[PDB]
């Protein structure tokens, strides 16, 4: 037993990041068989990052000034190409310890680990959601950038995030590996605001399921309320509003448990009217919000 | 204020 | 900026996970040249678990009675011997993803990052600190013993923890690499109990450094505190007395910060005096003590 | 209650 925030073996996406140079601004890139992926802001001179004009900058660029370096290795770059707000550097060597792969998009709510690279070299993992609001609550310094998010399903890496910049809150914000922004921002130095963020409700319903799993059950009670009588107190307290199709992911949680979802919704409500007088949940004094429904599953059962 | 790029100096 | 319990990056363990047989128990192994390590209770069956005598066990076992396999590879065993709570497998066949490492014991209050692994293969990797009742607070399912806790300082890994068991609490206990249990616990299937937890006081000022760097000041104040009166307080609120050597160990995040230690001693002592009135530390109400003074700089500076 | 050995079956 026991309940963790747990990312996935990081090591088939050691094996896959650079450290990309162009003059003096370094981030990281993403190797993956003869391409190199990065941020396409390595272009930018410090002068040129608070209205770049990308299209310029690359034309200006030509092969020979881009340093892709694998360890010690240098990487001959024999092409180039901007997609959205990424590069793809075309090189002379396929990575031999590219792993099976797939380029995925998420949406808010689901859960990813990141390796936090600097230079091109692994530094550590974690968990992360992708918030309501498009950002993720990371853990990255200047350097970090091209550092990516991914899942791994049977061998299988799905990269679903790489990593550009910081909010003025200190939350982050990036793309997919095509290069599109998750959420309305773009990749300058301009005064750039997230939406207002809100509480993943199945999120925390799956969490409470993982509690119960492990043993806690001082929250459980013997009320059950209805999909609609739970969502007027979920916008009270700026969660989202829990779907059917919540209620249907909730399903395998709810079978093992034998807790309806409706009669966790009650918990939930009472939870979230009353607090936890001084009780803990998981070894956590707040409503847990970063687990899915599969990352309870994955990690409660099996492995 | 403003967005932090995260590329890092050489 | 941010803060999040954060892991070594764990390829280089992964490439040394292995699966270990006997009869129909299986768990974890570690690979490295050409000796594969795990618990020792892998010889056990479940009726061997209440009251076992493991050296009778394995002069019942010859080579030819552990199935060890490497991915789809069957490694053939050909020699075994009990060290402590360990078993050591030789097998044929040298690890070609051997890291450079060591086996290192660590202290009650250091952190570790955990590869979870069943049947050989990894599943999750995450944060553990060492308790100071010798306990950890992992999330390990049956099929995990083996599975182990290490740190990376540049290419060479440190192994410190090889977990073998779940306590009825539902916290957990292993060894070291040399199979010496951490705490008064031995591997059998009775009842057994930790001694009483306390809070790890240097970690819990680390943190609250941490978050002083990530811009969370409203806990700070402008009273001080001397290290003996800061202890009472500790010792009612069962925190580890903080000594000298913990404040010289936190001379460079105090430096860093301009807040000294006993300043922020002094801020400790009234968040547990009063709480938090409804505020948020680095996103916690509650006060965080599994990140050592060299976690927060490995990651508000940005280690490698 | 026991300990658990955390070992799996085959």
């Amino acid at each position: 037993s026991g309940f963790r925030k747990m990312a996935f073996p990081s090591g088939k996406v050691e094996g896959c990041m650079v450290q990309v140079t162009c003059g003096t601004t370094t981030l990281n890139g993403l190797w993956l068989d003869d391409v190199v992926y990065c941020p396409r802001h390595v272009i930018c001179t410090s002068e040129d990052m608070l209205n770049p004009n990308y299209e310029d900058l690359l034309i200006r660029k030509s092969n020979h000034n881009f340093l892709v370096q694998a360890g010690n290795v240098q990487l001959r770059v024999i092409g180039h190409s901007m997609q959205n707000c990424v590069l793809k550097l075309k090189v002379d060597t396929a990575n031999p310890k590219t792993p099976k792969y797939k380029f995925v998009r998420i949406q808010p709510g689901q859960t990813f680990s990141v390796l936090a690279c600097y230079n091109g070299s692994p530094s550590g993992v974690y968990q992360c959601a992708m918030r309501p609001n498009f950002t993720i609550k990371g853990s990255f310094l200047n350097g970090s950038a091209g550092s990516v998010g991914f899942n791994i399903d049977y061998d299988c890496v799905s990269f679903c995030y790489m990593h550009h910049m910081e909010l003025p809150t200190g939350v982050h914000a990036g793309t997919d590996l095509e290069g599109n922004f998750y959420g309305p921002f773009v990749d300058r130095q301009t005064a750039q605001a997230a939406g207002t963020d809100t509480t993943i409700t199945v999120n925390v319903l799956a969490w409470l399921y993982a509690a119960v799993i492990n043993g806690d059950r001082w929250f459980l009670n013997r009320f059950t309320t209805t999909l609609n009588d739970f969502n007027l107190v979920a916008m009270k307290y700026n969660y989202e509003p829990l779907t059917q199709d919540h209620v249907d992911i909730l399903g395998p949680l709810s079978a093992q448990t034998g807790i309806a979802v409706l009669d966790m919704c009650a918990s939930l409500k009472e939870l979230l009217q009353n607090g936890m007088n001084g009780r803990t949940i998981l070894g956590s004094a707040l409503l847990e919000d970063e687990f899915t429904p599969f990352d309870v599953v994955r990690q409660c059962s099996g492995v | 204020a403003t967005v932090r790029l995260q590329a890092g100096n050489a």
